[PDB]
């Protein structure tokens, strides 16, 4: 705080302000198609000969 | 500072006077600034070519 001889008026002190930030999200769309070509052949845990 | 006085004499302690400075009701506006010479109490001040507070003196070049 400023030093002032006790006759004179005084000193005035400045101040500060604000800031802002904004954001927007991004959009994600993965997918799969399923044929009969993917369903039919053998999933690995299945016995030989007859599925 | 050491020995006391045993003699007889008189002396004064001082003489106060007031110092009245204001005489009216205008606003009283101040700012502090940097000086550039020796300045007494309640001396009228000017400003030299650089902005320093030189005490007032007419008849100057």
């Amino acid at each position: 705080a400023p030093f002032v001889a006790p006759n004179v008026q005084g000193r005035v002190i400045k101040e500060s302000g604000y800031n802002t930030k904004t954001f927007k999200p991004a959009y994600v769309k993965p997918k799969h198609v399923i044929d009969p070509n993917m369903i039919i052949p053998r999933q690995p845990g299945e016995a030989l000969g007859t599925g | 500072t050491s020995l006391p006085n045993y003699l007889a004499g008189n002396g004064d302690l001082g003489s106060w006077e007031p110092t009245q400075i204001f005489a009216g009701e205008a606003d009283i506006v101040t700012e502090g600034g940097a000086a550039g010479a020796d300045i007494e109490i309640y001396q009228v001040i000017a400003k030299n070519a650089a902005g320093a507070m030189v005490p007032h003196d007419p008849t100057a070049t």
